[PDB]
Protein backbone atom coordinates (compact mmCIF):
# COMPACT_ATOMS: atom_id res chain seq x y z
CA UNK A 1 0.00 0.00 0.00
CA UNK A 2 2.75 2.47 0.94
CA UNK A 3 4.71 1.92 -2.28
CA UNK A 4 1.56 1.73 -4.40
CA UNK A 5 0.80 5.21 -3.08
CA UNK A 6 4.44 6.11 -3.76
CA UNK A 7 4.01 5.12 -7.42
CA UNK B 1 26.41 -9.46 9.04
CA UNK B 2 29.60 -8.46 7.27
CA UNK B 3 29.45 -10.35 3.99
CA UNK B 4 31.38 -9.17 0.96
CA UNK B 5 29.18 -7.60 -1.68
CA UNK B 6 27.45 -10.11 -4.00
CA UNK B 7 27.57 -9.97 -7.79
CA UNK B 8 25.53 -11.34 -10.67
CA UNK B 9 22.83 -13.90 -9.95
CA UNK B 10 23.22 -13.77 -6.15
CA UNK B 11 22.19 -10.11 -5.70
CA UNK B 12 20.22 -9.72 -3.42
CA UNK B 13 21.38 -12.45 -1.00
CA UNK B 14 18.77 -15.15 -0.53
CA UNK B 15 19.19 -15.30 3.25
CA UNK B 16 17.95 -11.72 3.59
CA UNK B 17 15.15 -12.53 1.14
CA UNK B 18 13.99 -15.52 3.21
CA UNK B 19 13.21 -13.30 6.21
CA UNK B 20 10.33 -11.76 4.24
CA UNK B 21 8.50 -15.03 3.50
CA UNK B 22 8.11 -18.42 5.20
CA UNK B 23 10.03 -20.76 2.88
CA UNK B 24 12.01 -20.54 -0.35
CA UNK B 25 9.04 -22.01 -2.23
CA UNK B 26 7.00 -18.95 -1.25
CA UNK B 27 9.86 -16.76 -2.50
CA UNK B 28 9.84 -18.67 -5.79
CA UNK B 29 6.14 -18.16 -6.44
CA UNK B 30 6.28 -14.57 -5.12
CA UNK B 31 9.04 -13.54 -7.51
CA UNK B 32 7.56 -15.50 -10.42
CA UNK B 33 4.15 -13.82 -10.20
CA UNK B 34 5.68 -10.37 -9.68
CA UNK B 35 8.06 -10.84 -12.63
CA UNK B 36 5.13 -11.91 -14.79
CA UNK B 37 3.26 -8.76 -13.71
CA UNK B 38 6.24 -6.60 -14.69
CA UNK B 39 6.53 -8.39 -18.04
CA UNK B 40 2.94 -7.77 -19.07
CA UNK B 41 3.21 -4.20 -17.80
CA UNK B 42 5.97 -3.84 -20.39
CA UNK B 43 3.77 -5.56 -22.97
CA UNK B 44 0.56 -3.59 -22.28
CA UNK B 45 2.29 -0.18 -22.27
CA UNK B 46 1.54 0.72 -25.90
CA UNK B 47 -2.24 0.63 -25.48
CA UNK B 48 -4.40 2.19 -22.78
CA UNK B 49 -3.49 2.06 -19.11
CA UNK B 50 -4.87 -0.91 -17.17
CA UNK B 51 -4.74 -2.11 -13.56
CA UNK B 52 -1.12 -3.32 -13.69
CA UNK B 53 1.66 -1.20 -12.17
CA UNK B 54 5.41 -1.48 -11.75
CA UNK B 55 8.36 -1.66 -11.71
CA UNK B 56 8.24 0.26 -8.42
CA UNK B 57 12.03 0.28 -8.07
CA UNK B 58 14.14 1.78 -10.87
CA UNK B 59 15.56 -1.01 -13.10
CA UNK B 60 18.98 -0.97 -14.74
CA UNK B 61 19.98 -0.28 -18.32
CA UNK B 62 18.70 -3.69 -19.40
CA UNK B 63 17.45 -5.94 -16.60
CA UNK B 64 15.50 -9.18 -16.58
CA UNK B 65 12.05 -8.81 -14.94
CA UNK B 66 12.76 -11.53 -12.37
CA UNK B 67 15.79 -9.64 -11.04
CA UNK B 68 13.60 -6.54 -10.71
CA UNK B 69 10.96 -8.58 -8.87
CA UNK B 70 13.47 -10.06 -6.42
CA UNK B 71 15.02 -6.64 -5.80
CA UNK B 72 11.55 -5.25 -5.09
CA UNK B 73 11.12 -8.18 -2.71
CA UNK B 74 14.32 -7.27 -0.86
CA UNK B 75 13.29 -3.60 -0.69
CA UNK B 76 10.04 -4.46 1.17
CA UNK B 77 7.73 -3.10 -1.52
CA UNK B 78 5.13 -5.90 -1.77
CA UNK B 79 2.73 -7.95 0.34
CA UNK B 80 0.92 -11.25 -0.18
CA UNK B 81 -1.51 -13.87 1.05
CA UNK B 82 -0.96 -17.61 0.70
CA UNK B 83 -3.54 -20.30 -0.08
Amino acid sequence: EEARAAA
Amino acid sequence: GGYDTPLGITNPPIDELLDRVSSKYALVIYAAKRARQINDYYNQLGEGILEYVGPLVEPGLQEKPLSIALREIHADLLEHTEG
